[PDB]
């Protein structure tokens, strides 16, 4: 049945700030996107130039 | 002389598709015949074959394989389609030559 | 929803089926249940609610009479706080092309009973509303998504929802449609969300409000319903929130607010996705993700 | 035209993936990554390198044998006066 | 009607079904960007090409000094030139690998997709041929004189077929002009055919490493393969520029810096590198016709591969034997090429004749054979 | 926190994202070109007409 199904352990890949199953990812989100977005943003500048 | 056996068993480990956990027949290139064979597969043996592939793909995209433990062993490879296929071909060959008559 | 939960909250407790594992039900012992009762079923956490022709004081009396709990230490008086559950924007795809229709559920982390925002959120959820084949309104409905839903035979049904919890929440939507439209559907949906966080009008909220007020009332239609509300008001919100109150909080909400609030919780957030059935058509979280900004 | 939906019939395959913002870009660069790079390189080196190596020689060889045929054989003039 | 424009619009519907919602195998490897990169080469040749044509002067007396002028006097002209020229090379590079891939993963089973490819390849070769003759340098000239002459090998129509090519009775101005006109046109023909190549492809979706139905796990071309193309873009784009910014003339024969001389064929005349292998084969058959014919099939054989497929499996991923053969063949070319760059003497000559014997056999005989043998070892 | 401060103020609103790239490239251009020319020029001191210059540019006659 669907009760015997669980999302496996993704610790192996999780970013440092969302590895503890007891801390709101929400706060350390703004950062996780800021970075990835930063790279992209930069990449644009690069291209631009 | 087990020569032939000792060889097949080799080439098998050589091809190493079994490292992806795929069965011999799993690798067959899907031609008009195979295509028909596959359509004849009982639903279990089929959804199974599929997953085996969707897993192989997932691997190939990750650039990995199965831990040696889960590799497919030569003697345990199940030619799940070989017979179905053969028949298909047989049927055809009969239809084919019968239209030359 | 269980699957949705099972990935939206993965790893923590919330991500569990209220019915539990197959093994636990197969092995649970007289004891373990015995304990569950003792460990959890305790006076400070329990609430006797009643509605209808009943004298408050009379009630409280029979209460004192059979609910005779004695509390020595401070322990039996303390309500154990719960280890907050971690949200994890991600997905879970259970596929079975051999099923009639595919079901899809998407959601963002919710605030939790406490937050006065929940109000706004519900107002929003009233704008996108819910639809389903039998509604006679059809092509005319006032819910944007409902309209298109009809116009292009998008879904068999779709529904907004803001399941709240003590510390968290699951704001999102669930629709069921034919294997071959899942996409277009989702698309229009996620669009509405976007439109919510970007161009909601005064006329849009005005209605929702009036719609919400009604359900607000319809939740209190009879005895059981009221009692439930109370049973749950005290248990989650602390006290009892009267309709007169709820209403103020609603007449408060306006456009600007909805935008800010939905943006606050929906814009560019990694969401949770739950797919079940013949879902081939809808694909890539990346793509679904991208549908979270601009609208 | 649109191919997503006809593709194929599939039953019972649950897949879980996490948003990119919840996971690491290039994780386990060591524990996992490299090792496989070696793993791969290994299994393949003995199939690719052989022939190339083989050629190289045939290259060095021919290259040299040519160069030697450029140098003079002092024995063509030990009769000369 | 339709909801999102992207799917309804007569034009977007196209951009869409081929760049965004296009179904791609999840596992296609690096060797799958070469198609797109090839594109980029085409886009880069046509661009730089128009620019160079804006300053070229197709005419024996000026053809040389116009290019010179175009490099020295025209703002950034030099950079343009350089890019156009190495572009060519990088084009051929990309194309040779694009073919490689195809061979090793039996993409050639997509017959039409494949046949058109050959056509494209052939054209590119032709295109690149005339392009070179334009600068009217020593090589430009003599190459023009040889390549065309090849047709003198065909009986009857032959000696005449040349006549046209040159427009005269010897390679002179008339040639240079029509060659320019030709070079100008051709690239466009490729662009067109490519459009087709891609169409026939889209009928089957793309192949993929394992050589088994990918329908069980496809992914929208975007963002997956889109981003993956941009990376592959900059990646190749690097050596290309590097090469063209720091050592422009590395890949290029300098004997072509000496204006053509209808009277003196340089003592050390060797073809553009990307032609060397063929050059070699023809150079090993000491007979006008044979030489020509050897060359013909040297490339035309591509058309056959699709029929010289015998393995029950499609890609060589699971055929160690075939693989080893494959690489041997790669290297077999890598050799043939060397020889091309080497004078006609010993050992070189014999070493050549062999590799050529080598070449054809791997393709016409070993491959189909090791292939059959292979299935009996798997027991099919 | 800059990443937050940044994502929140620049990368979030797809409309400001742009202004960031533009205004950004702009700065990036200047700084880059300056250092670049610098790194180069230095790696070639005394060999460029910028160095030899003075010996003839308003020195004789
Ligand atoms: C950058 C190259 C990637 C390095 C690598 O092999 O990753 C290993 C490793 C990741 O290991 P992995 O997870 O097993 O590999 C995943 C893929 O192979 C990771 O690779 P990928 O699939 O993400 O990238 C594929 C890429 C990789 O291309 C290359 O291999 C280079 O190929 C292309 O995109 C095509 C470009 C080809 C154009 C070349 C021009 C030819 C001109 C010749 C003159 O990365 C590192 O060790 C980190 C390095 C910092
Ligand atoms: C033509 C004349 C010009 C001269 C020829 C140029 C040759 C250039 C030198 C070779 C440089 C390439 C580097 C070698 C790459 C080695 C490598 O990666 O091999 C292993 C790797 C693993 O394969 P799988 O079994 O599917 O693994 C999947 C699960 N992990 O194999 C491959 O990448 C496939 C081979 C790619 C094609 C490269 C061919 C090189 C080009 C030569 C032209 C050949 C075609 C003939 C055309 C006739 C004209
Ligand atoms: C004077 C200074 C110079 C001035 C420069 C002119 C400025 C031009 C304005 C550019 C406007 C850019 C705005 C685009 C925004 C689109 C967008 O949604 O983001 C980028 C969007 C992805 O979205 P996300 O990163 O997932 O997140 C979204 C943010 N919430 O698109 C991308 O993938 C960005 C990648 C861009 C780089 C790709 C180009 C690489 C090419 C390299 C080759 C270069 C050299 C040759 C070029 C010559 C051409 C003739
Ligand atoms: C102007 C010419 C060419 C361009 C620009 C071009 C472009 C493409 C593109 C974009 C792809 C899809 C991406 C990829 O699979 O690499 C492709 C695929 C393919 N091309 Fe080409 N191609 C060219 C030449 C050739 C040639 C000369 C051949 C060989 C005869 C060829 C054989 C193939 C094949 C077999 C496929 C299927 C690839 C697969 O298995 O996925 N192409 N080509
Ligand atoms: C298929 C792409 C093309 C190929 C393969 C190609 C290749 C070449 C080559 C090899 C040369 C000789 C360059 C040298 O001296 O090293 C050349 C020259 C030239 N090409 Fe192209 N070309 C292509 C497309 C174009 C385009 C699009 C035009 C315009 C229609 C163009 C215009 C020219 C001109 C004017 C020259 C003379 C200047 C020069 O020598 O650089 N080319 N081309
Ligand atoms: C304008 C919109 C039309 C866009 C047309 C171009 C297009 O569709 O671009 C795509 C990226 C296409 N590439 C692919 O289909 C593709 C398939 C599998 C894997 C990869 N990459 C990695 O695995 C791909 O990149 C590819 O390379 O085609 C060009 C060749 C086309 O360009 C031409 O045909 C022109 C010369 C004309
Ligand atoms: C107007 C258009 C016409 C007439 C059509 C042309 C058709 C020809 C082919 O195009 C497809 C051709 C490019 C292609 O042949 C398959 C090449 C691989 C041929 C390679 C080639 O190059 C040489 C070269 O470059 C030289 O200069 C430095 C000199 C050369 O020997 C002295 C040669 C040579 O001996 C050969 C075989």
């Amino acid at each position: 049945v669907h009760n015997d199904v669980t999302v496996p352990d993704f610790s192996a890949y999780r970013r440092e700030d969302v590895m503890d199953a007891t801390t709101s990812s929400q706060t350390s989100s703004e950062d996780r996107k800021g970075f990835s977005y930063l790279v992209t943003a930069t990449a644009c500048v690069a291209t631009a130039y | 002389g087990r020569l032939m056996d000792r060889i097949r068993k080799w080439y098998y480990n050589a091809a190493g598709f079994n490292k992806y956990g795929l069965m011999r027949d799993d690798t067959l290139y899907e031609d008009d015949d195979v295509k028909e064979a596959l359509k004849r597969l009982p639903e279990d043996l089929y959804n199974e074959r599929m997953f085996r592939i969707k897993r192989a793909l997932d691997l190939s995209l990750k650039h990995r394989i199965l831990p040696k433990e889960q590799w497919v062993k030569y003697e345990e490879d199940k030619p799940y389609l070989e017979p179905y296929l053969k028949e298909v071909i047989r049927e055809r060959l009969e239809r084919e030559a019968w239209n030359k008559k | 929803f269980d699957y949705l939960h099972a990935t939206a909250f993965q790893g923590t407790a919330l991500a569990r089926t209220v019915e539990g594992t197959t093994e636990n039900i197969k092995h649970l012992t007289r004891a373990d249940l015995a304990s569950y009762i003792d460990t959890h079923f305790k006076a400070p956490r329990m609430v006797l609610a009643a509605a209808g022709g009943i004298s408050h004081k009379e009630l409280v009396d029979a209460a004192r009479q059979h609910f005779s709990g004695v509390s020595f230490t401070y322990k039996e008086d303390a309500v154990p706080i719960l280890p907050r559950c971690r949200f994890t924007g991600s997905e879970i795809r259970a596929r079975d092309d051999a099923l009639p229709v595919a079901h899809v559920a998407l959601a963002v982390e919710g605030p939790g009973w406490a937050d006065p925002d929940n109000v706004v959120l519900h107002v929003a959820n009233a704008i996108i509303g819910r639809y389903d084949r039998t509604f006679g309104g059809g092509k005319h409905l006032s819910s944007r998504l409902a309209a298109l839903a009809v116009e292009h035979k998008l879904c068999h049904s779709f529904q907004t929802f803001n399941t709240s919890y003590s510390d968290t929440g699951l704001f999102g939507f669930h629709f069921v449609a034919d294997p071959l439209s899942i996409d277009d559907m989702m698309f229009c949906a996620q669009g509405e969300w976007m439109r919510l966080c970007t161009s909601t009008t005064e006329s849009e909220v005005k209605r929702a409000k009036n719609h919400l007020r009604s359900a607000m009332v319809a939740q209190l239609d009879g005895t059981t319903p009221v009692c439930e509300t109370i049973g749950s008001h005290l248990l989650n919100y602390g006290r009892r929130i009267s309709l007169e109150e709820w209403d103020s909080r609603i007449s408060a909400v306006d456009a600007r607010m909805v935008r800010d609030v939905c943006s606050k919780y929906i814009y560019d957030k990694c969401p949770a996705l739950a797919a079940v059935g013949p879902i081939e058509q809808l694909l890539d979280y990346n793509r679904i993700r991208s549908g979270m900004y601009w609208i | 035209g649109i191919h997503f939906g006809n593709l194929a019939r599939v039953r019972h395959i649950i897949t879980y993936s996490l948003s990119p913002f919840e996971q690491r870009a290039i994780p386990n660069i060591f524990s996992d990554a490299l090792p496989n790079v070696w793993r791969r390189f290994s299994s393949q080196v003995f199939k690719v390198a052989p022939p190339f190596l083989g050629a190289y020689l045939l290259y060095s060889w021919g290259t040299q044998e040519f160069e030697r045929l450029k140098r003079k054989n002092p024995a063509d003039y030990e009769n000369d006066q | 009607m339709a909801p999102n424009i992207r799917k309804s619009h007569p034009l977007l519907k196209m951009i869409n079904n081929s760049l965004i919602d296009l179904p791609a195998p999840s596992n296609i490897s690096a060797w799958w960007n070469f198609g797109s990169l090839l594109a980029v080469c085409l886009m880069t040749q046509i661009l730089t090409g128009l620019l160079l044509a804006m300053h070229y002067t197709a005419d024996t007396s000026l053809a040389f000094s116009s290019v010179a002028h175009t490099c020295r006097n025209v703002q950034y002209g030099w950079l343009i030139r350089n890019l156009h020229a190495n572009g060519a090379s990088f084009f051929f590079i990309c194309i040779f690998l694009h073919i490689g891939r195809g061979l090793y993963y039996g993409s050639y089973l997509y017959k039409e997709t494949w046949n058109t490819g050959v056509i494209l390849l052939l054209t590119l070769m032709a295109t690149a041929f005339v392009g070179y003759v334009l600068p009217w340098g020593q090589m430009s000239f003599w190459g023009a004189t040889v390549i065309t002459n090849l047709f003198s090998a065909i009986p009857y129509i032959g000696h005449t077929l040349v006549e046209w090519a040159w427009g005269g009775f010897s390679v002179d101005n008339p040639t240079l002009t029509r060659f320019f006109a030709l070079h100008f046109l051709l690239p466009f023909a490729i662009a067109g055919i490519t459009i087709i190549h891609l169409t026939f492809l889209h009928e089957s979706g793309s192949n993929n490493p394992l050589g088994i139905s990918s329908d069980s796990d496809k992914i929208p071309f975007h963002p997956y393969y889109s981003f993956k193309d941009i990376l592959g873009l900059t990646l190749m784009l690097t050596p290309f520029l590097t090469l063209a910014l720091f050592s422009p003339n590395l890949l290029g024969d300098p004997e072509n810096f000496t204006p053509a001389n209808p009277l003196v064929t340089p003592p050390h005349i060797k073809p553009e590198w990307y032609f060397l292998f063929a050059y070699a084969i023809l150079r090993s058959i000491p007979n006008k016709l044979g030489g020509v014919l050897a060359l013909a099939a040297s490339v035309l054989i591509l058309f056959l591969i699709p029929f010289l497929h015998k393995s029950k499996q499609r890609t060589m991923t699971f055929r160690p034997l075939s693989q080893t053969l494959f690489w041997l063949l790669v290297a077999n070319l890598l050799i043939l090429t060397w020889i091309g760059s080497q004078p006609v003497e010993h050992p070189f000559i014999i070493i050549g004749q062999m590799a050529s014997l080598s070449y054809f056999t791997i393709l016409l005989i070993l491959f189909p054979t090791i292939g059959t043998l292979e299935n009996k070892m798997l027991n099919y | 926190a800059l990443l937050r401060q940044a994502y929140s103020a620049l990368f979030r609103r797809t409309s400001t994202f742009a202004l960031t790239v533009v205004l950004g490239a702009v700065l990036f251009e200047r700084a880059f070109d300056q250092g670049a020319d610098a790194i180069f020029e230095h790696l070639n001191e005394g060999k460029l007409w910028k160095h030899i210059k003075h010996k003839y540019e308003a020195s004789e006659e």
